[PDB]
RNA sequence: AAUUUUCUUU
RNA sequence: UGGUGGUGCAUGGCCGUUCUUAGUUGGUGGAGUGAUUUGUCUGCUUAAUUGCGAUAACGAACGAGACCUUAACCUGCUAA
RNA sequence: GCCAAGGAUGUUUUCAUUAAUCAAGAACGAAAGUUAGGGGAUCGAAGACGAUCAGAUACCGUCGUAGUCUUAACCAUAAACUAUGCCGACUAGGGAUCGGGCAAUGUUUCUCGACUUGCUCGGCACCUUACGAGAAAUCAAAGUCUUUGGGUUCC
RNA sequence: CUGGUGCCAGCAGCCGCGGUAAUUCCAGCUCCAAUAGCGUAUAUUAAAGUUGUUGCAGUUAAAAAGCUCGUAGUUGAACU
């Protein structure tokens, strides 16, 4: 609903009217609220510590 | 081959397998080259001096590559007591 | 059925291999840590991932597991690989015995080991 | 701007190999057509047909276009490309890529005394693919190419100015016809002619020669 | 050729006998009959130890002459030779491929595992026929640690060994690493090796 | 095309073989073409051993069996599911499962 | 057990 | 110009079926002259080609799942 | 039990080209079918009834003639198949099986047999593979064929 | 391409086009091939490696006699 921005129109010609449907996937940040799809989950990279520290 | 002028005109001269004396085609993807370097006293093989052998794909599929390489090295003198002409 | 989705499997394995020391015993604490580090769109997905993470830790504590690595037994494997006994092939003088083996050894260049076999 | 993904591709991009005949000599496999594009420029192609094969399905018939292309400009280099795709445009483009990847060296000889450039095949060669047999016979200077229109067009790209042809089998199958002709042409550098009896000195190969200029 | 520096060295052949590297299982394959001595009773073939060593040093020679040791790959899908191959790649500059070969390793430039080596060293041709098939597809010489019950297809240098015993597999891998290191890497024949042959041994989890 | 190399029966070095009768439909099937099974069944079911023992004599005598050779035709064997239709790759095996 | 039939095309 | 006049066997858009289910397809590789096939599976499990696992396949895309709406207790966190 | 004959094997035995394939011409030739004699248990064409079905004339049950057996005369064909003519040379690895022969300071049972191992000849076949072939299914021949020619019949 | 008919007239060497949008029916425009020449009907030749000595094919597309003996016929080890 938020990532399949689509348009549909009828074009008139010499023969019968044709139907054109054009659907564009807006980028992931284009949710009007957020960026990540609910299927993609990212994990941050931590920092290693010294296991002795004198 | 040479024309009447005398120079060599051709795309290239194909190399012949040392085991069967047959040329190696451009799509013979099972035909490999074996490189072995000579050794001096106390080991320490000197780089830059090596002997090369070509084995065709027909021999590789037939399974005679091992015995053919044994014959080639024994004839060259690189191996001893492995291949014998009298079976 | 409660079969876990492939996204849950992959996400759980990634957080397990990334934050193994940070994990604790209580599932609710594990839920809290996942909420802290891993940003997940859905609370239900977060809880499912945390639940799989807890079960993975239960089975890993009960026994080693193959496909996850975190600065751990994946290094203890080489630590125990450096193990070396006192040369099992050394013996003293008696290795084995076989008449044809002795005949070939005597013929070629060598003399060692006694005879017996059958 | 193409970046190589193979050791041979990196060597070709750098320029270590002075000719594709070296790669042919050591029979090194080619996985990227950019190597052929670099070595052989001004290489024209020719589309033979677009066969729309079909596959019956539960709902209807699934049809895809099969394209045959022969490529090679004028000098002992011909390549056959067969590609099946949903659209003719991509089917043609894939055929060009496969033809470029399948460029093969062709040996050209003389009908009689070796006076001038090679014009015909050195020896009688043959190729069979799917019961279609194509036999190429050396021809004297003149009479051009006596062959079928597709076979004549194929031989016009290998630089063979004069050639006799003989065909047996269901020649209406274009794919088998062109495959047999390509096999016969590629067989030209497969026959141990007596002039090749000399013991050539063994080479190195580009990989061994430039094993130190190839590292990162 | 072969100098006197390749002497008898009774210690290594005693290690071969202790590791049981001279036993074939039951069956012969013609292409592996010249490497055997007189057949032992109860249907067990005995391999020529001297011929085995000669093929081993030849395999060491062919493993040498490679400027980049990373271009030499060692494959052993059998669990007996897993850590033996790992130690071989740890000592010399080779790359260890143990476990699943993932067909498409040598062809299929798209996959992330496209390595394109220059030579293949294998343990069991019967269990690793896929790697030899890929090498024959992509113009790569193959050397094998074949037994008397091996199919010498697309195999250039075959070392007649047990190929099944863990002790034999680990011992022959250790010897191959020692020979190649002696040939070019650092080691000297007159001095022993600190690395123990028993390190390569595997099994018994 | 030949569906089977042996043509469905073991006829090598012969010109004619005798035909047997199927047990179920009594069809004439050649000896080398009939599917043979050996029913080796105890004369009583395993659930009546206790009842027979409590009602027997002779101080634990041995219970006899019956040995019947069953020779089915192709159609009867398929219907009885003793032999089943297999895949093309699996057709080339003869070792019992 | 028992199960016959589907006109010529678009 | 107008037509609720015909032609839905000229059409577009929409809707209903196949389909209250789990199916479908590229790229690079392997097999086959070829139409095509593997990938998309022995087996086990699931609502699911769901997931384990083997594996000439590897890496991917759609669908399913995921997602959204709706029904259940209370926080004196800012109120009438 | 008798008679005639046969293949393979062993052989420092005999003859010495006596050989291979065939028109025309001949021998045998399953089953079914025919003419006379004997015999006819079982099964069983034709047929008789009894069920199923709308119609069953058939498939199902019982009975049932010729036939199924044999002798003396006939014919002469079957998916008579390995849907693959006969003779000869060469060609990849292995394991079973039949007949013969060779070898074992091999095993066993009151001079032999049985069993085990290796080699070899001649058959029936089998597994893997494809140097090779085919349109493919597949083929150790259907390979040694556009690189086309060992010989000879049928079609 | 424009007009007439609408499985009808018909076109058409074969595939094949025609049931109201007919690039294949008949009228117009233009284009293509040969040229003072072009088409059609028949006979023959090449393609026909579908007559095959060169040079066919016979397990499944047509095709190995059910099998054996046997004379013409064909072919016939090496050695002077
Ligand atoms: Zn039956």
């Amino acid at each position: 609903v938020d990532f399949i921005d689509s348009a549909t129109r009828h074009v008139l010609l010499r023969q019968g009217v044709l139907g054109v449907k054009v659907k564009i996937m807006l980028p992931e940040p284009k949710t009007r609220q957020k960026k990540s799809l609910p299927d993609i989950v990212v994990v941050l990279d931590p920092k290693e510590e010294e296991p002795i520290t004198k | 081959m040479e024309n009447e002028a005398g120079q060599l005109v051709d795309l290239y001269v194909p190399r012949k397998c040392s085991a069967t004396n047959r040329i190696i085609q451009a799509k013979d993807h099972a035909s490999v080259q074996i490189n072995v370097c000579a050794v001096d006293a106390e080991g320490r093989q000197i780089p830059g001096e090596k002997t090369t052998y070509a084995i065709s794909g027909f021999v590789r599929s037939k399974g005679e590559s091992d015995d053919c390489i044994n014959r080639l090295t024994t004839q060259d003198g690189l191996l001893e007591g492995v291949w014998s002409y009298q079976r | 059925g409660r079969v876990r989705t492939k996204t849950t499997k992959r996400a759980s394995r990634v957080v397990i291999e990334k934050y193994y020391p940070r994990l604790t015993l209580d599932f609710q604490t594990n839920k809290r840590i996942v909420d802290e580090v891993a940003i997940i769109a859905s609370k239900r997905l977060r809880n499912k991932i945390a639940g799989y993470t807890t079960h993975l830790m239960k089975r890993i504590q009960r026994g080693p597991v193959r496909g996850i690595s975190f600065k751990l037994q994946e290094e203890e494997r080489e630590r125990k690989d450096q193990y070396v006994p006192e040369v099992s092939e050394l013996e003293v003088d008696r290795v084995n015995v076989d008449q044809d083996t002795k005949d070939m050894l005597k013929s070629l260049g060598y003399d060692q080991i006694p005879v017996r076999v059958l | 701007e193409w970046v190589p993904v193979t050791k041979l591709g990196r060597l070709v991009k750098a320029g270590k190999i002075k000719s594709i005949e070296e790669i042919y000599l050591y029979s090194l496999p080619i996985k990227e057509y950019q190597i052929v594009d670099y070595f052989l420029p001004r290489l024209n192609d020719e589309v033979m047909k677009v066969v729309p094969v079909q596959k019956q399905t539960r709902a209807g018939q699934r049809t895809r276009f099969k394209a045959f292309v022969v490529i090679g400009d004028s000098d002992g280099h011909v390549g056959l490309g067969i590609k099946c795709a949903k659209e003719v445009a991509t089917a043609i483009r894939g055929a060009i890529i496969m033809g470029k990847l399948s460029i093969m060296p062709i040996r050209r000889g003389y009908w009689g005394t070796a006076l001038g450039d090679p014009h015909t095949v050195p020896v009688k060669v043959s190729g069979k693919c799917g019961s279609v047999t194509v036999r190429l016979v050396p021809a004297p200077r003149g009479a051009g190419l006596v062959a079928a229109p597709v076979t004549k067009r194929f031989l016009q790209l290998a630089g063979i100015e004069d050639c006799y042809t003989q065909s047996r089998g269901s020649t209406k199958t274009l794919g088998n016809f062109v495959k047999a002709a390509f096999a016969a042409a590629s067989l030209t550098y497969g026959i141990l002619t007596p002039n090749l009896w000399a013991e050539r000195p063994f080479g190195q190969t580009p990989i061994e020669e430039y094993a130190d200029i190839l590292m990162q | 050729g072969r100098p006197n520096i390749l002497n008898a060295t009774d210690e290594d052949i005693k290690q071969l006998l202790a590791a049981n590297c001279h036993i074939g299982s039951k069956n012969l394959e013609v292409r592996m009959d010249n490497y055997v001595w007189k057949r032992r009773s109860d249907g067990v073939h005995i391999l020529n130890l001297g011929k085995t060593w000669e093929k081993l040093v030849l395999a060491a020679r062919v493993i040498a002459t490679i400027e980049n040791p990373a271009d030499v790959c060692v494959v052993s899908t059998r669990t007996y030779g897993h850590r033996a191959v790992l130690k071989f790649a740890a000592h010399t500059g080779a790359t260890a491929i143990a476990g699943r070969f993932t067909p498409g390793n040598f062809t299929n430039y798209i996959t992330r595992t496209y390595r394109e080596p220059r030579l293949i060293v294998v343990t069991d041709p019967r269990a690793d026929a896929q790697a030899i098939k890929e090498a024959s597809f992509v113009n790569i010489p193959v050397i094998a640690l074949c037994d008397t019950d091996s199919i010498l297809n697309h195999v250039d240098i075959a070392i007649p060994t047990n190929n099944k015993g863990r002790k034999s597999i680990g011992l022959i891998w250790y010897l191959l690493a020692r020979e190649v290191l002696r040939v070019r890497g650092t080691l000297s024949r007159s001095a022993p090796w600190d690395v123990m042959p028993d390190l390569y041994f595997y099994r018994d989890p | 095309t030949q569906k089977r190399r042996n043509n469905g029966r073991n006829k090598h070095g012969r010109g004619h073989v005798k035909f047997v009768r199927c047990i179920n439909c009594s069809r004439a099937v050649p000896k080398d073409k009939a599917i043979k099974r050996w029913t080796i069944r105890n004369m009583v079911e395993t659930a009546a051993i206790r009842d027979l023992s409590e009602a027997s004599v002779y101080s634990e005598y041995t219970i006899p069996k019956l040995y019947i050779k069953l020779q089915y035709c192709v159609s009867c064997a398929i219907h009885s599911r003793v032999v089943r239709v297999r895949s093309r790759e699996g057709r080339r095996i003869r070792t019992p499962p």
